[PDB]
RNA sequence: AUCGCUUCUCGGCCUUUUGGCUAAGAUCAAGUGUAGUAUCUGUUCUUAUCAGUUUAAUAUCUGAUGUCCUCUCGAGGAC
C-alpha cells in the first residue's frame, strides 16, 4: 500500500533495521538520489520515521541507481500507512 | 483453387471462389507485365506497348 | 440479448478473409473480437509479433516438456578451452568417495591450495576469445517443441549434408562441390524434378564445379546432359563497385 | 552503381535490385523499425545513415553476407549500428571531408541553424578513452537543465556506438577541482586530456 | 505424389531424408512410420512431393543413392533373378544401367560389368540382379540382339560363378 | 561492467528460458532485468533481444512470484532495448478476441506508457481512417 | 527428482515414489498399457 | 563503427527571450534560448552591437523561459522549465562568466509529455510566486522568500489538478502586494467527446479564469471564471499594482481586448486592418508576440501580427477603471518569436526564420498624421491604415542566422582547394542560397 | 483489489492508459492528443510544419490547440 | 555309434557371501512465523432438445421434459 501523495523537500530516514535498503527496489547497493516525502505522511509523530519499519528515522532512505534509472523515483511519498 | 493458407478456414465453395476471385484480381495487379506497362514509342512521335510495338515491328514496319 | 445481436453482427470467417485486404491473418477467434477489422490491420502490419501459441491450450507453458529426458547444460567453446571442467570433475570424484569422518577432518585441517589455474588463462577466454554466440533477430519468440523442430524450407537443390553425402554414396566437405550426387545422375539421364524446374543440378544443368572432372567412372561428370544439335539439357552444363566499409578499425 | 535504397517516408530504407536482363525491380532486405526518414545517405555498398523527422540520426548496415540476387512483410532484413538523437530535424547527410587530407567525415545540417560532423574511430585507444571520459563527465558535471544526459541523447531508441563531443569539449570549461578530479582519474594530466580533446577536431574539421 | 521409400536404410536420418526431398524439389512429407515396437527404419517409406511429376523425376534420381551405403529405390507406394547381359556398351554410366534395366522390374543389384581390372574399360559383359525371373525374361527378351548402345545388347538369365 | 560477460551468459539464461522449472524462469528473468539496467547504453542490444524471444512467452503466467518477475524484466528491458521494440511485441494482443490476454496485454502496455510516453509518439503504427473519423496523421506527412 | 516413465509423474522423494509404484492409478495405467501392448503385438 | 559527433556551428535560430540586468547592473542583459542551448548576450549601447558574452549546453530542451527579480534585490535570475520533471533557477557570474544553478525541483517524469508541468510558466510580477503548467491536468505553484542571508528558498509546491482542461495560456497578474494570483486560459474537451454528435466540438468556450493564492492558509482557491466570446491565444498582462490597473488583454483573432474582474465592464476593440491587402477573404488575423515598456512616465504595449506589422497600445484610463482603448500603427518589421523592448531605446525582434534584429526606437508612436484609432470609436466596416517604410524605428543592427536549413551542398565550386559549402535556407520571400567556406573575408 | 483502486486511480492518474474493453476511439484519440501536445512541446517539429505550410508559429500552436479538442472525428457510438 | 560308469578337462554365470572373540563390544540420533506455489494422493461426472446467463470457443449455470383411447415408464394405432 501507498501513500503516493505527491512529492516535496522533505527527507525521508531509515530505523536501523531497515539500514541500507532501497524504498521499493529492495537493493543494497549504489544508492544516488536522496528521497523526499509529503507533508501529510510528514508531520507530528511520523516526523523522522522509518517509511518501512516505523522505526526512528537515523539513517537516509535512498534510491537504488536503477530506480533512477527508471525514474521510478518521480512520484513522491511512497509511504506504506 | 490451391490448398494455400489464405482460404484456410473458408468452407464454403461459393465463399472460397469469391474469395480466390478478388485475390487473383490483386495477384494479376501486383504482377508487372512488361506486355500492357513497358511501352514503346515508335519512330512517329506516338506511343505504343511493347506487345503493340512488336507486333507492327515484326509483321512488317518497326 | 444484446451480445446475441452483436453476435449476429458475429460475421463470417469468409466476410472477413475477402473484406480484408491482407488475407493471410485471418485466423479462427478473430471474429469473436470487438473490432477485428483493427484486429487484422494491426497482425497485418509489419515487423510486429503475434500472440504465444498457448493461450488456447489447457496445459500450462512447458508441463507438456514434463515427459522427456534432457542432457546437460553445455558449455562456451572458449571456457571449456581454459580447462575448468577437469579441475571441477576431478574435485568431485574426490569428495564423493570421501567418508564423513575425513570430510570433518579436511574441515579442521584443511588441504588449503589443493589445485590451481592461473589467471591470464581465464582472462585471456573472457577477453581474447570470447565470441558472438548465435542468436536470434526480432519476432522469433521460443515455443514449446522448438528446438525439436528439424527445420524446413529450404527448396534450394544445393543443399547437402555431410552424413547426407556418407549415407547417399557422396563425398563429404571440400568434395560436396566436384561430387554430383546420386539424384544429379538421373538429372542428367532424364531430366531434374518438374517441381523444381528452377532448380540446376551442379555438373549435370551446371557447370563444373571448381576443379570438376568429366568421364564416365565413378568419380566424375559424365555427360553434361546436351541435345542431339549440342544446346544442353539446360542452362549451361558444360560452362561457357568497391566493397569497402565507411568506418573500419585499423 | 547497380543497388537502389529507397527510402519511404514511414517505414524505412528497403533495399531494392534491378535484374536488367529479366528487368525486374525486386526486394530483398529493409529495416526491422519505422524511421520517418528526412534524407538518407550511402556510407559503402551495404551502409546507409539515415536522419528523422524526430531528431535522431541513425547507421544501418546490411548484414555482411546478402544473397543480393534471389526472387513480417520481408524476407530478410538489415542491422542498425548506430544511433543518435542530435536535437534537431537533420535535413541533410552526407559523407566528405573537409580540410585536405583530413580523414572522411559525416557533415549534418540540421532545420534550427546548426551544422556538425560524425568523425569515426580508428583505434580503441581513442575509443576508450572519450568513452571514459564523457562516462565520468556525465556523473560529475550533468546538464544545467535539469535532463540526464543518457536518456536526452537516448530519447527514441537508445544511444548505440556514438560519444557526445560536445559533452567531452567541455572539459575545457569546467573547473579545476573538477578539472583534476576526472583527468586523475584517467591519470593523465590535464594538458593530455585538453590536448587529445582539441587534436581530435584538428584532424577531422576547425 | 507418394513414393515408396524402398531398401529403406536404417540409420539414413529422415532429416536427411526431407533434406534430399527439398534438394530434388517439395519436400512435403518424409515419413518412414516404423514398427511400434522398433524405431529403426522399417524398409519401405512413404515420401510426398506434392508436385506428381516432382516425385517422379526425384524418383528416377534418388533410385540407386547408396542409402546406407546400399542402393535404395523410391517407387511406387536370392532364387536366381540375375541376369547376364553381354556384347556390353562399355560407355553407360550406373545410374543409366538402372534406369535402362529397371523398366521391367526392381535392380536389386545394379549392373555389374565385368570389366578388366589391369585397365578401367571393359570388355563387353555383365550381370545384373533384376526383381524377377520373368523380369529377365521380357527385359532380356525385348534386348534379345536389340540395340545396345553401340555393340547391341544381348541379355538373358546369368550364370551363377 | 556487464558488456563484458553479456555473451558468455546469455545460452545459459535462454538454457533455463526454456522450461527446467518455475524457479527456474523466475529466477532467468530476475538476471535479465538486471542485466538490462547494467548494458544500458552500451550497444549490446542485439543479445537482450534474443532473450525478449525467449522471456517473452512467460507473459501469460499466474504465479504472482513468476509474473512478477516478468514484468520486472520487461521494464528493465524496456529502458535498455527501446520502446519501439517492446510496443511491437505488445501490438498484436491489444485487441485480442480473449480477455485474459487482453488484459495481460494492456498491462504491459500501460507500463511502456507511464514510462517514456514521449518516445512512443514517433512508434505508433499507421491506423487507417473509415467513413466519419480520420485518423492518419497528416501531420507526419508532410514532405519539406 | 523422480519420475514414472509409466504415469508421468513427478516426484521430490522415494517414499513418494515407492507409494507411487504401489499401484492404484499406476495399476490402472500399468494393466492398460499391457492390454494395449498385447492389443497390438498379438526332406 | 564508432563515432564522435563534432558540432562545428552551433543552432542560430532564436527560440525564446529574456530581458533584464542579469549581471546586477542598470546595463541590462538578453538572454534567449536557442534550441538545446542557454545564450546570453549584452548589447552595448554605444555602437549599438551586441557581444554573445555566454553560450552554454544544457542538454534538453527550452520549452519555457521566465526571468523575474526578487522583492528589492538587484539581481535577475532566470526560471527555465525544460523537458525534465523539474524547474530550474538560473543566475549569472560574471566573475567566473558561468550560469549557476541555485535551486532545483523535481515533480515528475521526463521528456515532453502531456500532463506533466513544463509547457506554461510565469511568476508574479513582484516576484513572490512561480507557476507551472502542463497543457492538461496539472499546474504547481512555487514560494520563494529570501533567507536570512538573503539566500534564496524554495518551498515545497502548491497544487491545481483539475481534469480535462486544456490551457493556450497561463499568466500573472499584477496585484499590489494582496496575494498573487493567475489568469490561464482554458477549455473543456470533456463534453465534446461525450457528444457522438459533433455538437459540443462546436458550442464550447475558453474560460478567461483565475486562480488566486493565500499566502496565508497556504493554498490556490479559484476566484474567477468568465466565458470568453471567442477562443483567442493569449493575455498581455497589464501593470497594476501601483502604476496602471490590472487586468488582461485578450489578443484573440481580430479583436483584442482589455477585461478584470471586479466591477469594469468589459472593453473590446477590433484590430485595424492594412487597406487594399491581398489576403484571402477567409484569413482571420492574429497577434504573435508582444513586448511591454513600462517606464517611470507610463506604459504601452507592443504587438505584432501575421504580416508582421506592428502597433502600439497604451490604456486611457480614469480613476481606477480604463476606459478605452488606442491602437496606433507603429510600424512593420521581420515575424517575430519575441520582442524585447530595451530602456537605451531600442527593441530586440527575434526573427523566427533568418537573421534577427535590433531596432532602436526614434518616436513614441504618437502625435503624427498616422491616424487614430480607438475602443471607443464605433462604426458600423473597420478600421484600416496604409503602411509604409521604417518610421520609428532605426536598423541598428543585423545578427546572422541559418535557421532554417532547408538543404546542402558540399563541394569546392570556387577555384579555391578547399571546399566550400552551399546552403538552401531562409523561408519564402526571405529565402536565399548563401556560401559558406572556411575562410574570414 | 485494492490494487484496482490504486490501478483506477492510475487510470485517473494517467490520461492515455488502457485496460482490457478499450476502445479503438479511446486508444486512437488519446494517442493524437499526446502527438499535439509534443509537437508543441520540441521546438523544432514546430519550424518543419511552420515551414512546410506557409504560416507562422503562432498560427501553428493555434491550429495545433484548436484541433487538440475533436482531433479524431466525432464519438464512437 | 549306443547305452552304463570312471576320471579329468572345459564353458556358463550360478551360487556364496567373508575378520575370530566380548558386556546383541558400548553409546545415541532436540527447529520456527506467515502466507502462498507446485507435486503427489484421495474423489467425481452420457440426458433427450431448447431458452437464457456465460465464455475467444467450449463448458458452467439456470430452468420442462403432441394429444386421445387402451393394455401391460413402457405398447398398437385415429391422428
Ligand atoms: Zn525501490
Ligand atoms: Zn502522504
Ligand atoms: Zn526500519
Amino acid at each position: 500500500i501507498f501513500c503516493r501523495k505527491q512529492a516535496g523537500v522533505a527527507i525521508g530516514r531509515l530505523c536501523e533495521k531497515c539500514d541500507g535498503k532501497c524504498v521499493i527496489c529492495d537493493s543494497y547497493v549504489r544508492p544516488c538520489t536522496l528521497v523526499r516525502i509529503c507533508d501529510e505522511c510528514n508531520y507530528g509523530s511520523y516526523q523522522g520515521r522509518c517509511v518501512i519499519c516505523g522505526g526512528p528515522g537515523v539513517s537516509d532512505a535512498y534510491y537504488c541507481k536503477e530506480c533512477t534509472i527508471q525514474e521510478k523515483d518521480r512520484d513522491g511519498c511512497p509511504k506504506i500507512v | 483453387i490451391p490448398n494455400t493458407a489464405h482460404f484456410a478456414n473458408v468452407t464454403q465453395i461459393e465463399d472460397a471462389v469469391s474469395l480466390w476471385a478478388k485475390l487473383k484480381l490483386q495477384k494479376a495487379s501486383e504482377r508487372w507485365q512488361p506486355d500492357t506497362e513497358e511501352e514503346y514509342e515508335d519512330s512517329s512521335g506516338n506511343v505504343v506497348n511493347k506487345k503493340t510495338y512488336e507486333d507492327l515491328k515484326r509483321q512488317g514496319l518497326l | 440479448s444484446k451480445k446475441k445481436l452483436r453476435r449476429m453482427n458475429r460475421f463470417t470467417v469468409a466476410e472477413l478473409k475477402q473484406l480484408v485486404a491482407r488475407p493471410d491473418v485471418v485466423e479462427m477467434h478473430d471474429v469473436t473480437a470487438q473490432d477485428p477489422k483493427l484486429l487484422v490491420h494491426l497482425k497485418a502490419t509489419r515487423n510486429s509479433v503475434p500472440v504465444p501459441r498457448h493461450w488456447c491450450f489447457k496445459r500450462k507453458y512447458l508441463q507438456g516438456k514434463r515427459g522427456i529426458e534432457k542432457p546437460p547444460f553445455e558449455l562456451p567453446d572458449f571456457i571449456k578451452r581454459t580447462g575448468i571442467q577437469e579441475m571441477r570433475e576431478a574435485l568431485q570424484e574426490k569428495e564423493e568417495q570421501k567418508t564423513m569422518k575425513s570430510k570433518m577432518r579436511e574441515k579442521v585441517r584443511p588441504k588449503m591450495g589443493k589445485i590451481d589455474i592461473d589467471y591470464q588463462k581465464l582472462h585471456d577466454a573472457f577477453f581474447k576469445w570470447q565470441t558472438k554466440p548465435k542468436l536470434t533477430i526480432h519476432g522469433d519468440l521460443y515455443y514449446e517443441g522448438k528446438e525439436f523442430e528439424t527445420r524446413l524450407k529450404e527448396k534450394k537443390p544445393g543443399d547437402l549434408s555431410d552424413e547426407l553425402r556418407i549415407s547417399l554414396g557422396m563425398p563429404v566437405g571440400p568434395n560436396a562441390h566436384k561430387v554430383p550426387p546420386p539424384w544429379l545422375i538421373a538429372m542428367q539421364r532424364y531430366g531434374p524434378p518438374p517441381s523444381y524446374p528452377n532448380l540446376k543440378i551442379p555438373g549435370l544443368n551446371s557447370p563444373i564445379p571448381e576443379s570438376c572432372s568429366f568421364g564416365y567412372h565413378a568419380g566424375g561428370w559424365g555427360k553434361p546432359p546436351v541435345d542431339e544439335t549440342g544446346k544442353p539439357l539446360y542452362g549451361d552444363v558444360f560452362g561457357t563497385i568497391d566493397r569497402t566499409p565507411w568506418g573500419e578499425l585499423e | 552503381g547497380h543497388r537502389v535504397i529507397v527510402s519511404d517516408v514511414q517505414e524505412s530504407f528497403i533495399w531494392v535490385r534491378y535484374k536488367r536482363n529479366e528487368n525486374q525491380l525486386i526486394i530483398f532486405a529493409d529495416d526491422t523499425y519505422p524511421r520517418w526518414v528526412t534524407t538518407a545517405s550511402l556510407l559503402d555498398y551495404d551502409t546507409v545513415a539515415g536522419a528523422d523527422k524526430f531528431g535522431n540520426i541513425c547507421v544501418v548496415r546490411l548484414p555482411p553476407n546478402t544473397n543480393d540476387e534471389v526472387d513480417n512483410g520481408a524476407s530478410q532484413k538489415a542491422e542498425v549500428i548506430m544511433n543518435y538523437h542530435v536535437g534537431e530535424t537533420v535535413l541533410s547527410l552526407q559523407k566528405t571531408t573537409l580540410i585536405p587530407g583530413g580523414s572522411e567525415s559525416l557533415v549534418y545540417t540540421t532545420l534550427s541553424g546548426g551544422i556538425g560532423i560524425l568523425v569515426p574511430f580508428t583505434s580503441h585507444e581513442d575509443h576508450d578513452f572519450f568513452q571514459h571520459v564523457e562516462m565520468h563527465l556525465r556523473s560529475e558535471h550533468p546538464p544545467l537543465c535539469g535532463r540526464d544526459h543518457l536518456s536526452f541523447r537516448s530519447y527514441y531508441f537508445p544511444v548505440k556506438n556514438v560519444i557526445d563531443g560536445d559533452l567531452c569539449e567541455q572539459f575545457n570549461s569546467m573547473e579545476p577541482n573538477k578539472q583534476k578530479n576526472v583527468s586523475e582519474e584517467l591519470d593523465r594530466t590535464p594538458p593530455e586530456v585538453s590536448k587529445k580533446l582539441e587534436d581530435i577536431r584538428t584532424r577531422y574539421a576547425f | 505424389a507418394t513414393v515408396y521409400v524402398g531398401g529403406l536404410d536404417e540409420k539414413v536420418s529422415e532429416p536427411l531424408l526431407w533434406e534430399l526431398f527439398l534438394q530434388a524439389g517439395p519436400v512435403v512429407n518424409t515419413h518412414m512410420p516404423k514398427d511400434r515396437v522398433t524405431g529403426q527404419h522399417q524398409g519401405y517409406g512413404f515420401v510426398e512431393f506434392l508436385s506428381e511429376e516432382d516425385a517422379d523425376y526425384a524418383i528416377k534420381i534418388m533410385n540407386m543413392i547408396k542409402l546406407y551405403g546400399k542402393p535404395i529405390r523410391v517407387n511406387k507406394a536370392d532364387v536366381g533373378a540375375n541376369i547376364f547381359i553381354g556384347n556390353l556398351d562399355p560407355e553407360i554410366d550406373e545410374k543409366l544401367l538402372y534406369d535402362t534395366f529397371s523398366a521391367f522390374g526392381v535392380i536389386l543389384q545394379t549392373p555389374k560389368i565385368m570389366r578388366d581390372p589391369d585397365t578401367g574399360n571393359s570388355k563387353g559383359y555383365a550381370f545384373i540382379n533384376f526383381a524377377s525371373f520373368d523380369a529377365s525374361d521380357a527385359a532380356i527378351e525385348a534386348m534379345n540382339g536389340q540395340y545396345l548402345c553401340n555393340r547391341p545388347i544381348t541379355v538373358s538369365y546369368a550364370f551363377k560363378k | 561492467m556487464g558488456k563484458d560477460y553479456i555473451y558468455a551468459v546469455t545460452p545459459l539464461l535462454e538454457d533455463a528460458l526454456m522450461d527446467r522449472d518455475l524457479v527456474h524462469r523466475q529466477t532467468a528473468s530476475a538476471v535479465v532485468q538486471h542485466m538490462s539496467l547494467g548494458v544500458y547504453g552500451f550497444g549490446c542490444e542485439d543479445s537482450l533481444n534474443h532473450l525478449l524471444n525467449y522471456v517473452w512467452p512467460n507473459v501469460f503466467e499466474t504465479s504472482p512470484h513468476v509474473i512478477q518477475a516478468v514484468m520486472g524484466a520487461l521494464e528493465g528491458l524496456r529502458v535498455a532495448i527501446g520502446p519501439c521494440r517492446m510496443l511491437q511485441y505488445c501490438l498484436q494482443g491489444l485487441f485480442h478476441p480473449a480477455r485474459k490476454v487482453r488484459d495481460v496485454y494492456w498491462k504491459i502496455y500501460n507500463s511502456i506508457y507511464i514510462g517514456s510516453q514521449d518516445a512512443l509518439i514517433a512508434h505508433y503504427p499507421r491506423i487507417y481512417n473509415d467513413d466519419k473519423n480520420t485518423y492518419i496523421r497528416y501531420e507526419l506527412d508532410y514532405i519539406l | 527428482s523422480y519420475e514414472c516413465k509409466l504415469c508421468l509423474t513427478l516426484h521430490n522423494n522415494e517414499g513418494s515414489y515407492l507409494a507411487h509404484t504401489q499401484g492404484k492409478k499406476h495399476q490402472t495405467n500399468l494393466a492398460r498399457r499391457a492390454a494395449k501392448e498385447a492389443k497390438e503385438a498379438p526332406v | 563503427m564508432f563515432l564522435y559527433n563534432l558540432t562545428l556551428q552551433r543552432a542560430t535560430g532564436i527560440s525564446f527571450a529574456i530581458h533584464g540586468n542579469f549581471s546586477g547592473t542598470k546595463q541590462q542583459e538578453i538572454v534567449v534560448s536557442r534550441g538545446k542551448i542557454l545564450e546570453l548576450l549584452r548589447p552595448d549601447p554605444n555602437t549599438g552591437k551586441v557581444h554573445t558574452l555566454l553560450t552554454v549546453e544544457v542538454f534538453g530542451v527550452i520549452r519555457s523561459l521566465m526571468a523575474f527579480r526578487l522583492t528589492g534585490g538587484t539581481k535577475d535570475y532566470i526560471v527555465v522549465g525544460s523537458d525534465s520533471g523539474r524547474i530550474v533557477i538560473l543566475e549569472y557570474q560574471p566573475s567566473k562568466n558561468m550560469f549557476e544553478k541555485i535551486h532545483q525541483e523535481t515533480f515528475g517524469k521526463s521528456g515532453c509529455r502531456r500532463i506533466v508541468p513544463g509547457q506554461f510558466l510565469a511568476v508574479d510580477p513582484k516576484g513572490r510566486a512561480v507557476m507551472i503548467s502542463a497543457i492538461e491536468k496539472q499546474k504547481l505553484v512555487y514560494i520563494l522568500n529570501r533567507d536570512a542571508a538573503a539566500r534564496l528558498t524554495i518551498s515545497s509546491p502548491l497544487e491545481a489538478h483539475k481534469a480535462n482542461t486544456l490551457v493556450y495560456h497561463v499568466v500573472g497578474v499584477d496585484v499590489g502586494f494582496e496575494n498573487p494570483m493567475f489568469a490561464c486560459l482554458e477549455m473543456d474537451y470533456e463534453e465534446a467527446d461525450n457528444d457522438p454528435t459533433g455538437e459540443a466540438a462546436a458550442n464550447t468556450q475558453q474560460t478567461l479564469t483565475f486562480y488566486e493564492l493565500d499566502l496565508g492558509l497556504n493554498h490556490v482557491v479559484r476566484k474567477y471564471s468568465e466565458p470568453l466570446e471567442e477562443h483567442g491565444n493569449f493575455l498581455i498582462t497589464v501593470p497594476g499594482g501601483s502604476d496602471g490597473p490590472s487586468g488582461v488583454l485578450i489578443c484573440s483573432e481580430n479583436y483584442i481586448t482589455y477585461k478584470n474582474f471586479g466591477d469594469q465592464p468589459d472593453i473590446r476593440c477590433p484590430i485595424p486592418r492594412r487597406r487594399n491587402d491581398l489576403d484571402d477573404p477567409e484569413r482571420g488575423m492574429i497577434f504573435v508576440c508582444s513586448a511591454t515598456h513600462k517606464t517611470k512616465s507610463m506604459f504601452f504595449f507592443l504587438a505584432q501580427t501575421e504580416q508582421g506589422d506592428i502597433f502600439k497600445i497604451t490604456l486611457e484610463t480614469d480613476e481606477d477603471m480604463v476606459t478605452e482603448i488606442r491602437l496606433k500603427y507603429f510600424d512593420t518589421v521581420p515575424v517575430a518569436a519575441a520582442m524585447c523592448v530595451l530602456k537605451t531605446g531600442f527593441l530586440f525582434v527575434a526573427s523566427e526564420f533568418g537573421n534577427h534584429y535590433l531596432y532602436q526606437i526614434a518616436h513614441l508612436g504618437d502625435d503624427d498624421e498616422e491616424p487614430e484609432f480607438s475602443s471607443a470609436m464605433p462604426l458600423e466596416d473597420t478600421f484600416f491604415f496604409q503602411p509604409r517604410p521604417l518610421k520609428n524605428l532605426v536598423l541598428v543592427d543585423e545578427l546572422d542566422s541559418l535557421s532554417p536549413i532547408l538543404f546542402c551542398q558540399i563541394a569546392d565550386l570556387a577555384n579555391e582547394d578547399t571546399p566550400q559549402l552551399y546552403v538552401a535556407c531562409g523561408r519564402g520571400p526571405r529565402s536565399s542560397l548563401r556560401v559558406l567556406r572556411h575562410g574570414l573575408e | 483489489y485494492t490494487i484496482h483502486s490504486q490501478l483506477e486511480h492510475l487510470q485517473s492518474k494517467y490520461i492515455g492508459t488502457g485496460h482490457a474493453d478499450t476502445t479503438k476511439w479511446e486508444w486512437l484519440v488519446n494517442q493524437h492528443r499526446d502527438s499535439y501536445c509534443s509537437y508543441m512541446g520540441h521546438f523544432d517539429l514546430l519550424n518543419y510544419f511552420a515551414i512546410a505550410e506557409n504560416e507562422s508559429k503562432a498560427r501553428v500552436r493555434f491550429n495545433l490547440m484548436e484541433k487538440m479538442l475533436q482531433p479524431c472525428g466525432p464519438p464512437a457510438d
